[PDB]
């Protein structure tokens, strides 16, 4: 009815310690979502096209020519870590549990309220907001996954991360097909490389409508749309990292010279010279058995061509990297490549009392030591002589192709059958929770953006829309735009994500690294005098585990 | 910031001759160099871009060459309307820096 | 038909700034950034910075950081430049646009707008 509430706000994370080792984490989350009517009730096909930044020869990577379909439907996305967990509750998954997997997911919409604004204006500019008890809210849940899957944490457009703050849904859109060609260049090319937007190939044309594919529920003011519980099937996510590269695997060499006075320059020594040692080498024709050339069971991590921009039917793109290296060789300005950089606004982690256009960024440096340091690689000849000459080694200093800023390790790939690598860690609060596996035949082993990948089916996307409140002067035969009563809707959303995590144990003598609060970050976790909140990023793989 | 040095501030020319205006850059620009002609009190006019290519409508007596640090600008038959201030600009990296300028003048 | 139109010759005092302008014509304004070039009669030409009218992406050089700020006015096809300090910088300020090629070699310039700062 009109004056009967249809739900309950619930925003508490509930740890149910079930049988030996395992916890049932039920993360409740509920928001107040503010939705106003779309600017147009049509499906446009807008082509985004810049020839001012990619037409200048030298920046091909500034290309964002695409074609898309802007829909009147909004998207209530909840696929980010901070929608569910406050920073005091990362804190208790992240240094108490060891692995973690994803169980179920629910979604509801309750206490729907639609209001119309109408200015009176004898001479104020003032507005009157009165309830519409018969206006409807159109809700469509794509439970069959017919729509294009557009995960909205890659654009930092999710529900907000604070429970006491109202949020907005995102004006859903999807990629239409286009063809284009961008021939690369630099600042000194002669002539003009081609920059043509061809059009749309009429075999890959796909125009989706929410009306023809989804059953839409029209929620009035007393109405509640609860979806089911979607049970996932994913692999478990490890909350522990690996410190071992391909140089700390196996049996160390027998130091038969041990340091007699403990200190900082008292090194132990292997008493055997390198050409007289025993062990398995894979180098075939050399008698040197050192720590670099001793045979390992596999290879940990891989090298990839960094800042390599491939091309395809519809423009250039960057090849993704799975890589992370924490502290030793990374300086503060350029840590690595392949470690993600997030940008976000005041709703999603920036301080809510900063007036500005620019977002807030961090670069997530993972704790897993599985990446590569390309300045320490070298390709040398098969003869393997004592100190190697210049025509028998390929350093990262010499030019490849004549370019002094391009060496061989910019095009180097050592993905092989012996490469072992780890999944991506969670990124609190901005990373995705779950992604959708590709509908190809040979699926990738990783997704760079989410730790959980739903193989068979993903949760259905929830689309909301304000039903058209028309005025009395309407006819569908005029080419001019439709005239509507200006309506907006404030409904309440509530999700419930269930995890299942395993409590960590103490294997080693020494204490491991734990996420804490201290003097230099005590003020990221409390408000500040105006109500300015923020959620700073936290690491997710704090504890170490042995790879071998 | 690449500094650009032109080899002469003034080059004595006869009408009908062959003049070689030279610009030398500090850092190795690949071709990446533009040539400008400015009669004084007027806006400069783009003659050469990428150190070899002629702009559309520029007459064919202006040729240019060079790659690396040494560049040259050539007028095959110097005429009355070719005696101006000749400028050298690099479109290699930001900031775009201009040359010192070289004034073609009459051999007295 | 592409044509740039600078403002008239200004006479400021040596305390404050005076805004320059350059109305573009004969082409779509948003496809090309407007570069500003200063020509002192002693120092040659000096590039100040560009401004794309596509949501205002500026760059400058380091000697013109707090010295001049570039804006544009969309839907009127004109650019601007404040020249905030204006101490000894009496020169001709040029309004340059790239051209058909793609390299940063300015094909269409303005007519020049002489600033004369003095006491």
């Amino acid at each position: 009815g009109v004056g009967i509430s249809t739900g309950t706000f619930n925003n508490q994370t509930e740890f149910k310690f079930l049988e030996n080792g395992w916890v049932e984490i039920t993360a409740n989350s509920s928001r107040l979502v503010h939705l106003n009517m779309p600017e147009s009730e049509n499906y446009r096909r807008v082509v985004v096209n810049n020839m001012d930044k990619t037409a200048v020869n030298g920046n091909m990577a500034l290309d964002d020519i695409h074609a898309q379909i802007v829909t009147p439907w909004s998207l209530v996305d909840a696929n980010a870590w901070g929608v569910w967990f406050n920073p005091g509750d990362w804190q208790l998954i992240v240094n108490t549990m060891s692995e973690l997997h994803l169980v179920s997911f629910e979604q509801e919409i309750f206490n729907v309220v639609l209001k119309t604004v109408s200015e009176s204006a004898t001479q104020p500019p003032t507005k009157v907001y009165n309830n519409d008890l018969t206006a409807s809210l159109m809700v469509a849940l794509d439970s069959n996954n017919t729509m294009p899957f557009t995960p909205a944490a890659m654009r930092s457009e999710t529900l907000g991360f604070y429970p006491w703050k109202p949020t907005i849904p995102t004006p859903w859109r999807y990629y239409f097909q286009w063809d284009r060609t961008l021939i690369p260049s630099h600042t000194g090319t002669s002539g003009t490389p081609t920059n043509i937007y061809h059009g749309t190939d009429p075999d890959d044309v796909q125009f989706y409508t929410i009306e023809n594919s989804v059953p839409v529920h029209l929620l009035r003011t007393g109405d509640e749309f609860a979806t089911g519980t979607f049970f996932f099937d994913c692999k478990p996510c490890r909350l522990t990292h690996t410190w071992q590269t391909n140089r700390a695997l196996g049996l160390p060499p027998f130091l038969n010279s041990l340091p007699q006075s403990e200190g900082a320059t008292n090194f132990g020594d292997i008493g055997v010279q390198q050409d007289k040692r025993r062990g398995v080498t894979q180098m075939g024709n050399t008698n040197y058995i050192t720590e670099a050339t001793i045979m390992r069971p596999a290879e940990v991590g891989y090298s990839a061509p960094y800042y390599s921009f491939e091309a395809s039917t519809q423009g250039p793109f960057k090849t993704p990297i799975a890589a992370g290296r924490g502290g030793a060789q990374t300086d503060e300005n350029q840590a690595a490549d392949g470690n993600p950089r997030y940008a976000f606004g005041r709703q999603h982690g920036q301080k809510t009392t900063t007036t500005g256009e620019t977002p807030e960024r961090f670069t997530y440096i993972a704790h897993q030591d599985t990446g590569r340091y390309p300045e320490g690689d070298w390709i040398q000849n098969i003869n393997f002589n004592l100190p190697v000459t210049n025509d028998n080694v390929l350093l990262p200093t010499d030019p490849i192709g004549g370019k002094t800023g391009i060496n061989y390790t910019n095009i180097f790939n050592t993905y092989g059958p012996l490469t072992a690598l780890n999944n991506v860690p969670p990124v609190y609060p901005n990373g995705q929770i779950w992604d959708k596996e590709f509908d190809t035949d040979l699926k990738p082993r990783l997704h760079v953006n989410a730790p959980f990948v739903c193989q068979n089916n993903c949760p259905g996307q929830l689309f909301v829309k304000v039903a058209p409140n028309l005025t009395n002067e309407y006819d569908p035969d005029a080419s001019a735009n439709m005239s509507r009563i200006v309506t907006y809707s404030d409904f309440w959303w509530k999700g419930k994500l269930v995890f299942k995590a395993k409590l960590r144990a103490s294997h080693t003598w020494n204490p491991i690294q734990q996420m804490s609060i201290n003097v230099d970050n005590q003020f990221n976790y409390v408000p500040s005098n105006i109500g300015g909140m923020k959620i700073v990023y936290e690491k997710s793989q704090l504890a170490p585990r042995k790879l071998y | 910031d690449i500094v650009m040095t032109q080899s002469h501030k003034f080059m004595s020319t006869s009408v009908g001759d062959r003049v070689s205006i030279t610009c030398k850059a500090s850092q190795d620009v690949n071709t990446a160099l533009a040539w400008y002609q400015q009669i004084p009190g007027q806006s400069p006019k783009l003659l050469i871009y990428s150190a070899s290519n002629r702009y559309t409508g520029v007459p064919d007596r202006f040729t240019a060459s060079g790659s690396g640090t040494d560049f040259t600008f050539t007028i095959s038959s110097v005429q009355a309307e070719d005696l101006a201030l000749y400028y050298c600009q690099q479109h290699y990296t930001t900031p775009w820096t201009f040359g010192g300028g070289t004034k073609l003048e009459i051999k007295r | 038909a592409v044509h740039l139109q600078g403002t008239e010759l200004v006479k400021p005092g040596a305390s404050a700034g005076v805004k320059l302008s350059c109305k573009a014509s004969g082409y779509t304004f948003t496809n090309y950034d407007m570069n500003w070039v200063r020509q002192r009669p002693e120092q040659g030409l000096e590039w100040i910075g560009w401004i794309f009218p596509g949501d205002g992406s500026t760059r400058y050089n380091e000697k013109f950081k707090g010295k001049a700020t570039l804006t544009t006015d969309k839907s009127s096809s004109t650019a601007y430049q404040l020249n905030r300090l204006t101490s000894e910088d009496s020169a001709v300020y040029f309004c340059a646009r790239r051209g058909s090629h793609g390299s940063y070699s300015f094909a269409y310039w303005g007519q020049g707008t002489l600033v004369t700062v003095s006491g």
